[PDB]
RNA sequence: UACAAACCAUGAAAGUGUGGCCUAUCGAUCCUUUAGUCCCUCGGAAUUUGAGGCUAGAGGUGCCAGAAAAGUUACCACAGGG
RNA sequence: AAGACCCUGUUGAGCUUGACUCUAGUUUGACAUUGUGAAAAGACAUGGAGGGUGUAGAAUAAGUGGGAGCUUCGGCGCCGGUGAAAUACCACUACCUCUAUAGUUUUUUUACUUAUUCAAUGAAGCGGAGCUGGAGGUCAAACUCCACGUUCUAGCAUUAAGCCCUCUGGGCGAUCCGGGUUGAAGACAUUGUCAGGUGGGGAGUUUGGCUGGGGCGGCACAUCUGUUAAACGAUAACGCAGGUGU
RNA sequence: UGAUGGUCAGAAAGUGAUGUUGACACAAUGUGAUUUCUGCCCAGUGCUCUGAAUGUCAAAGUGAAGAAAUUCAACCAAGCGC
RNA sequence: CCAUCGACCGAUCCUGAUGUGUUCGGAUGGAUUUGAGUAAGAGCAUAGCUGUUGGGACCCGAAAGAUGGUGAACUAUGCCUG
RNA sequence: UGACCUCAAAUCAGGUAGGACUACCCGCUGAACUUAAGCAUAUCAAUAAGCGGAGGAAAAGAAACCAACAGGGAUUGCCUCA
């Protein structure tokens, strides 16, 4: 049965505000990073799973970007929105490793535009990009700094080779319940993508950049 | 098919200072696993080497001394 | 056996062909199995398995309108029969 | 004297047997009765801690989500250069391993006794230890072993004599301790329930028809050709010459 | 057939016969005083004996697939076979 | 009321409109098929004779089977005492 | 030297059970004749015979019920369902 305890969550946010609010920090909001164990599945054998749907708050609290290219790109990201680029390197570079090795270990997310579909495959391809790079699908008649607001609330899910998969987002500044129940918003993925669901579960850990865990699922 | 001389293990015997020449020669048994010790295997067995062997001397050459 | 409605073969065509030139050459209920319709039901409401229905074959009864079946009695019994 | 021989009856019975269908018993397996240890081959789980590449980073990754001296210090330092992935990292997760805690766990062996099972006695002397001798040869200091009242005789042996303390009574005689009556057997037998085998010892039933009696034979029992068949059609016999299950 | 036994009894039993018994005994058969002898055959049907490897092989148990019912497979006691 | 050809309802097969939870719906027109039907109701009830089936079944009749009891005053065999 | 627990004895003090009847009633156990034109599952029949136990009635009885409705509402019996 579904190991939903939305109650035990409650509890468990408070005492992850313990860590960061009572308890000892260094004074404020952090990066809540919330785990799991994940057993019953198999790395190898089976397929693969994705499922990308844009949580409710906002997550990363200072989203780092890098806004690609300059046609139709830049000139909807002036003067209120910042970042953008200027080329230069997308007519040199794409002979050094590094400038996209640079700018992938730098910044946290691009754009795909509708120029970028070249760049993509073409100027870094197994230089890049399939290393674990993800678009960000924006274009011109689109909702502009609303999507790309909710690019912090874009989360991923997908998977690898590895049976751990307990990544996480968020901040502290939420109140008392906006969380707890967030999260749940976000199970809803990690339920659906692994082979029999809701059982494929091993363990479930409470915590952040700051706690341990509170004795969950 | 298994070639049973891998699991041989060779033991020396000793005679008994009666004798002169107490190094009387070696012996083999299966070596010595969990089920079956090779001590208890071992013992009782009986060596027979002739007295001339146990004493240098040839005079002792018709005698044969079991051990 | 002769047609009706199909779908075909053959032949230039008319025609012929619905097994063997004709008169023999074979098989119910219950059960099972296969094919068909992909249709109805499982009765508080559904999905998928499973089961049950409807139509046509097969598995067989030769004692062939179709029980599931070894002897002995000089130890013998009964109902009868000219 | 409602033939006892013969035949018929979809009537029996006694008896037999690898006829059909069963069955008491017995045998074999599984589960329960069913508990306590040790060891082996091993698997796990849990607590620890610790471990790692082929290059490049001189620097041993084995993983994926991030800032900043935290631990006095500042040994090494915290994204910027070298890698596919970064040198205090940390917040914890996830793997995996090859070391250890003495955790539960299959197959084989042998230890236990309290379940269970066998036997005896008027539940009489059990288990262990200790007194005494006989020994080992003592080489420290008495460790080990044995014994610890009866054997020429067809008699007798019963309800303590004796000693110690004084307490018409207590102790020794008659060594102390454990209240397990004493052996065998033992978680195997046995017993309960299913499962396979065996089971005329026993049970129940059956064991065609036609037919110049019945039986044996044959099939005239489902059928086909010509004739008998007497010029439509029909027509019998264990009539004639023949055929079919392909 | 050496007692944890053979043969037999009972629906069962902390139940019975042999048994106040122990191979010079009990139980089961065949032949049938004495004399002289009891030949060949173990292929059949029985009875009996070993099981080191081994065809068949129930329930339980095991493994896999499935969502499950279920299905498949390996192992597999005695017996049979050898 | 008789013979015959039709019509309607149900089952079976064929065709498949506007439409639509796009797989449902089934208009319309047909078919050597089929029903114990419609086609201006005829039934229900009581009684009687005759006929049917189950029952003791027109009356009397087995050899058998089962259940529960009574006998070793005869006789068979063992024991005990004469 | 006194409690407690368990187990005993008494012609202790006082009580209670047994046995009977058969028509009906509550259980256990349990056939076969017969029918199937034979016969084994079936049928007779969850009956006869056997055993235990009550009463004026016994038993059952106030839902772990029936339903699938617009819902009924302990048990029992009759008519019907059939
Ligand atoms: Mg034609
Ligand atoms: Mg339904
Ligand atoms: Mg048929
Ligand atoms: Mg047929
Ligand atoms: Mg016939
Ligand atoms: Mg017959
Ligand atoms: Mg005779
Ligand atoms: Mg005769
Ligand atoms: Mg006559
Ligand atoms: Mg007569
Ligand atoms: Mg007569
Ligand atoms: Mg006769
Ligand atoms: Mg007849
Ligand atoms: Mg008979
Ligand atoms: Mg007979
Ligand atoms: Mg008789
Ligand atoms: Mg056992
Ligand atoms: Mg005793
Ligand atoms: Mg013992
Ligand atoms: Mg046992
Ligand atoms: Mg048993
Ligand atoms: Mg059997
Ligand atoms: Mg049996
Ligand atoms: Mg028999
Ligand atoms: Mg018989
Ligand atoms: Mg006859
Ligand atoms: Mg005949
Ligand atoms: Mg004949
Ligand atoms: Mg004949
Ligand atoms: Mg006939
Ligand atoms: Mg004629
Ligand atoms: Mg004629
Ligand atoms: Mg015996
Ligand atoms: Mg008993
Ligand atoms: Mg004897
Ligand atoms: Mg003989
Ligand atoms: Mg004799
Ligand atoms: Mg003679
Ligand atoms: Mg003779
Ligand atoms: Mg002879
Ligand atoms: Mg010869
Ligand atoms: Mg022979
Ligand atoms: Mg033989
Ligand atoms: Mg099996
Ligand atoms: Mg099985
Ligand atoms: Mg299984
Ligand atoms: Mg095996
Ligand atoms: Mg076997
Ligand atoms: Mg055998
Ligand atoms: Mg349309
Ligand atoms: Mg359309
Ligand atoms: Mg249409
Ligand atoms: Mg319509
Ligand atoms: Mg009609
Ligand atoms: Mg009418
Ligand atoms: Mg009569
Ligand atoms: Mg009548
Ligand atoms: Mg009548
Ligand atoms: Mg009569
Ligand atoms: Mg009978
Ligand atoms: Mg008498
Ligand atoms: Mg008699
Ligand atoms: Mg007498
Ligand atoms: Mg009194
Ligand atoms: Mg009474
Ligand atoms: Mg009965
Ligand atoms: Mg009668
Ligand atoms: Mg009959
Ligand atoms: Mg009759
Ligand atoms: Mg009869
Ligand atoms: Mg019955
Ligand atoms: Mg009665
Ligand atoms: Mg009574
Ligand atoms: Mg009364
Ligand atoms: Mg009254
Ligand atoms: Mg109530
Ligand atoms: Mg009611
Ligand atoms: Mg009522
Ligand atoms: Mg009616």
């Amino acid at each position: 049965m579904s190991k939903i305890t939305s109650s035990g969550v409650r509890e468990n946010v408070h005492k992850l505000l313990e860590y960061s609010t009572e308890t000892k920090k260094r004074n404020f909001l952090e990066t809540v990073e919330l785990q799991v164990g994940l057993k019953n599945y198999d790395p190898q054998r089976d397929k693969r799973f994705s499922g990308t749907l844009k949580l409710p708050q906002v997550p990363r609290p200072n989203m780092t970007i890098c806004i690609f290219g300059d046609a139709f790109d830049v000139d909807r990201a002036k003067s209120l929105g910042v970042d953008a680029m200027s080329v230069d390197d997308l007519k040199k570079l794409n002979k050094n490793k590094k400038l996209i090795k640079k700018l992938a270990k730098k910044y946290n997310a691009f754009i795909a535009s509708e120029v970028l579909i070249k760049q993509i495959p073409r100027l870094l391809g197994p230089t890049l990009s399939k290393a674990g790079k993800f678009p960000t699908p924006v274009s011109h008649n689109d909702d502009l700094y609303s999507k790309v607001t909710d690019v912090k609330s874009t989360i991923k899910f997908q998977l690898k080779k590895v049976l751990c998969l307990a990544v996480a987002v968020g901040n502290v500044d939420m109140e008392e319940d906006v969380l707890v129940n967030q999260i749940m918003m976000a199970a809803n993925f990690l339920v659906s993508l692994l082979k029999k669901n809701w059982q494929n579960v091993g363990s479930l850990v409470i915590k952040s950049t700051m706690g341990p865990s509170f004795r969950i699922y | 098919v298994v070639d049973p001389f891998t699991r041989k293990d060779w033991f020396d015997i000793k005679a008994p200072t009666t004798f002169e020449n107490r190094n009387v020669g070696k012996t083999l048994i299966n070596r010595s696993t969990g089920l079956k010790n090779a001590a208890d295997g071992l013992k009782g067995r009986v060596f027979e080497v002739c007295l001339a062997d146990l004493q240098g001397s040839e005079d002792h050459s018709y005698r044969k001394i079991k051990l």
